């Protein structure tokens, strides 16, 4: 299974390869937006992104070992912490700002209601990421576990895709170690890292989840477009 | 399923 | 603040000596099948659990010193996943359940006949196995319980806190022999699984609220502020 | 006023 086989340096040159590409949003600051109407640039802008996550997915080794039952489940698990681990990555340069696309920089001056804390929250992460310095090769690892790790938990079978999950989620432990230890990092400091960045993911997870409600909230409320899509993605988690 | 058909392709 | 003078031996003892109690259900001899009845008791069992919660935070060292307002959103932000961390710790030898308390242990069997629950109670059992197979010890489990307790609401002190845990966690990695691949490994493994917790937390916090909602079963006025907080 | 914060007091 290459991945088992991959040099730590391999496993993230693979991972900076399989990057996808930033989009743009049809932001227009002519055009008059409402709350809604903004939602809309984003719920669009993810939409267009959910194909470009799924060709990286399959360019994340070990990934593409699985059944595609599994594969479906893992990224229906874990497709909006992707976006918005993503979205803080490439906010880390704009304090105090979130740049969903380069033609679509928000302060947290048109959300709607209690949205704004999702705001905030994304803004912390962001910052959090910016005050720690983060990789891109860093970044990377860190995204790749998301995906293998979100949805992780009768046959076997699935006992066994299991097991092999676990294989991979260590090999890439063991590369963030690798980066750490290149960059000069003290074994203490390594694990310390190892650590904040690992814990980050809980925050992250949490916004997904609390961003989920509200989607499910938009459904209901059937006024801001969601894709056939989103909609799909949306009911795995109901 | 679309994701499922995309994954495929 | 006095956290950060703590040796790791010293940091372990004192989250040893802070452990809360494991509780009792009340006594009697049904097992619940019944939205009712199993609401009944996990409340019950939760409203006397919050209050030993509370006084085994004020024990983790670093706590203490924040605000009177942090240290309330810190709690309640995370006090049902310290309860869930709790509740999957304490089901690891019981395989295959859940052991919300000594005279109350509960199978999936019984989390179906509640509308949406047996999705939460897999997923419980399923962290549950995942720290048996770990091999998880007592040490590494109040590590990771105060780390919850400091790490889900964190958004300088909690960070260099964090990282004290962290160095504690690693010295008894060490102090168990693991080489330092393992002890790299294994810090990695446990922190994910906080994740994990921190979804079924999220999911169960929606499924309280719907009872808050849907009514039938009184909810304490400290739950209900804890669960008013999440929203 | 909560009572968290009631709690939280020694
Ligand atoms: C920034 C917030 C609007 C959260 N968010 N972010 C995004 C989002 C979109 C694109 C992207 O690249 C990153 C994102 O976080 C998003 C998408 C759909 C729904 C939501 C919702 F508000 F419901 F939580 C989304
Ligand atoms: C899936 C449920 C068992 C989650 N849960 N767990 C608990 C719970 C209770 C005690 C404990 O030690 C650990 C727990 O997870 C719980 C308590 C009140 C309400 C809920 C509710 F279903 F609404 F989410 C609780």
């Amino acid at each position: 299974s290459l991945a088992l086989s991959l040099t730590a340096d391999q496993m993230v040159s693979a991972l900076l390869d399989a990057e996808p590409p930033i989009l743009y949003s049809e932001y227009d600051p002519t055009r008059p937006f409402s709350e809604a109407s903004m939602m809309g640039l984003l719920t669009n802008l993810a939409d267009r992104e959910l194909v470009h996550m799924i060709n990286w997915a399959k360019r994340v080794p070990g990934f593409v070992d699985l059944t595609l039952h599994d594969q479906v489940h893992l990224l229906e698990c874990a497709w909006l912490e992707i976006l918005m681990i993503g979205l803080v990555w490439r906010s880390m340069e704009h304090p105090g700002k979130l740049l969903f696309a380069p033609n679509l920089l928000l302060d947290r001056n048109k959300c709607v209601e209690g949205m704004v804390e999702i705001f905030d929250m994304l803004l912390a992460t962001s910052s959090r990421f910016r005050m720690m310095n983060l990789q891109g090769e860093e970044f990377v690892c860190l995204k790749s576990i998301i995906l293998l790790n979100s949805g992780v938990y009768s046959t076997l079978k699935s006992l066994e895709e299991k097991d092999h999950i676990h294989r991979v989620l260590d090999k890439i432990t063991d590369t963030l170690i690798h980066l750490m230890a290149k960059a000069g990092l003290t074994l203490q400091q390594q694990h310390q890292r190892l650590a904040q960045l690992l814990l980050i993911l809980s925050h992250i997870r949490h916004m997904s989840n609390k961003g989920m409600e509200h989607l499910y909230s938009m459904k209901c409320k059937n006024v801001v477009p969601l894709s056939d899509l989103l909609l799909e993605m949306l009911d795995a988690h109901r | 399923k679309i994701l499922h058909r995309l994954l495929q392709d």
